[PDB]
């Protein structure tokens, strides 16, 4: 059917902008900035705009991490789309903010968020959506409880807004975007696309490998901090895969067969929640070089490790991933073919790298006219995602201890950080690669 | 949790909508009429661009590529010819580009599409 597509990830950033392919557009009769009511699994609608978009193919659809969200869909799902020219500019328009974001901010939340977002975009609205605003150095969630024509709406400049407080708590269906997504990495395109190819297709279609192999291990290795646990984390969050964090001081820790035994039983808790995945933090803390281990302890957890990650041969669908800074860190006999017999560099961001990081963490803060992320991109030599991070952080410390000689929503989206809060956080940079 | 209740300040500034052009069947066939009044090329592919109003418009109409601006913002107001009596605006979506410059023709535009929604000027 030609209404069938296969989602895809957005490059526009714009919450309520759908990316198609030209010819898919003309062959949908479907013309840019026009309304579409898109069908989601659950009897999800997502009423959105669709856009062209050379770099599309014809069956995929480009999508926000918030539209699929609302449609509780992930990559790779077949989706409806048809146009729905039968939108109204309903007049009231009922939206209320969600209680874990909001606690301990203050100041209507109108004329600072819900006004600039909306302001006169015409962004369409349909009953029960949730979308996100990002001010005030943090990003607030919203859900349309009610519109004036029931349920799909377009706010106008004639369009009446309520904002009548009183957060509402999080359902447990619903799935907060506070959680990492694919958008939220930065700089290692390569080695994420090189993720994809690798673990997606186990992970979204386990019949085919159970029926006819598949990768069981994956070594992601690199300086420390680069966000290797944030890739573990969103590609667990985008293939609705069980995560399991086992940190390797955590392990460590404790004493002689207590760490064994809560190593084997993390292994087989992640294996009865098939497909999952499993993240081994710090893999040369739990498994050092032969030369450095000097206890019949650590050789005792090693050799358990070695035997329960055989016996995952067994068992299937489930992918093991584990940390480090260098192959060479940790004993041979791990890289040995099965175990951890793949390896990925996610190495240093590159300029284009930095600039994506800053921009993603600098998505809630307001930045005044002279700053410019792209010159300090390459200016930032040898800095880290963890790095990056810190130094957007401290920027923003920079410019509140200073409106501080002058907490209110209104006085926080007030004060901006400039150029100068910057260049004063780079002189205090400390990079540590 | 009433949905109906408090108020919000107004969004915007007011708008003078009047709607005295008639029952909306004199403003099909004057549509009509203006559409009849528009040259088709005959070479040039043709599509149909559908409007949006204030009130409400879906106003779809047929149209070429080597046509100005000045065509659709006379065509509206042989429509409409209320419009003729208020001055009108108009700019794509996503971004919110405001279309000033009218000699430049569709194709030199490129919009030869639905992005054509008026606002008061």
């Amino acid at each position: 059917r030609p209404n069938r597509l296969i989602v895809d990830e957005a490059i526009n950033e714009d919450n309520s902008v759908v990316s198609l392919s030209q010819p898919k557009m003309d062959e949908l009769q479907l013309f840019r900035g026009d309304t579409v009511l898109l069908k989601g699994k659950k009897r999800r609608e997502a009423v959105c705009i669709v856009l062209s978009d050379d770099t599309c193919s014809d069956e995929k659809i480009r999508m926000n991490r918030v539209v699929r969200n609302n449609l509780r869909v992930r990559l790779g799902d077949v989706i409806s789309i048809q146009p729905c020219p039968d939108v109204k500019y309903g007049k009231r328009i009922h939206v209320l903010p969600i209680d874990d974001t909001v606690e301990g901010i203050t100041g209507n939340l109108f004329e600072v968020y819900l006004k600039p977002y909306f302001l006169e975009a015409y962004r369409p609205i349909r009953k029960g959506d949730i979308f996100l605003v990002r001010g005030g150095m943090r990003a607030v969630e919203f859900k349309v409880v009610e519109t004036d024509p029931s349920p799909y709406c377009i706010v106008a400049p004639d369009t009446v807004i309520h904002c009548e407080g009183e957060p509402i708590k999080r359902e447990d269906e619903e799935e907060s975007l506070n959680e990492v997504g694919y958008d939220d990495i930065g700089g290692c395109r390569k080695q994420l696309a090189q993720i994809k190819e690798m673990v997606e297709l186990p992970l979204r279609h386990p019949a085919l490998f159970k029926a006819i192999k598949p990768p069981r291990g994956i070594l992601l290795y690199g300086p420390p901090g680069t966000g290797k646990t944030l890739i573990a984390r969103a590609v667990a969050n985008e293939t609705g895969a069980f995560f399991f964090l086992i940190n390797g001081p955590e392990i460590m820790s404790k004493l002689a067969g207590e760490s064994e035994s809560n190593l084997r039983k993390a292994f087989e808790e992640a294996e009865k929640n098939a497909p999952a995945i499993i993240f081994i933090d710090e893999l040369d803390a739990i498994a050092p070089k032969r030369e450095k281990t000097h206890g019949e302890v650590e050789r005792r957890i090693v050799s358990q490790l070695l035997t329960l990650m055989d016996g995952l041969k067994q068992r299937a669908h489930v992918i093991v991933m584990a940390a480090t800074n260098r192959p060479n860190s940790i004993d041979p006999a791990l890289r040995r073919f099965g175990r951890f017999d793949r390896e990925v560099d996610i190495g240093i961001p590159d300029a284009t790298g930095r600039l994506e990081i800053l921009q993603i963490h600098t998505k809630n803060m307001k930045l005044a006219d002279d700053v410019d992320l792209e010159q300090v991109a390459n200016e930032t030599h040898g800095h880290v995602g963890a790095d990056l991070a810190a130094l957007c952080s401290e920027a923003a410390l920079q410019a509140i201890r200073k409106k501080m000689d002058l907490i209110d929503a209104e006085v926080m989206n007030s004060l901006a950080v400039t150029m100068d809060d910057f260049r004063w956080a780079l002189s205090q940079s400390n990079p540590s690669a | 949790f009433k949905a109906f209740t408090g108020e919000g300040q107004k969004l915007g500034s007011t708008a003078p909508q009047v709607l005295s052009t008639s029952s909306p069947a004199q403003q099909a066939e004057n549509e009509a009429k203006a559409s009849s009044s528009i040259l088709i090329d005959e070479s040039e592919p043709t599509t149909n661009i559908q409007i949006r109003l204030a009130d409400g418009g879906r106003l779809v109409q047929k149209f070429n590529h080597s046509h100005r601006i000045s065509d659709i913002r006379l065509f509206i107001v042989d429509a409409r010819p209320a419009m003729a009596a208020t001055s009108f605006i108009l700019m794509t979506t996503f971004p919110n580009k405001e279309l000033a410059d009218e000699s430049q023709t569709l194709k030199e535009a490129n919009l030869l599409n639905a992005v054509i929604v008026q606002r008061l000027t």
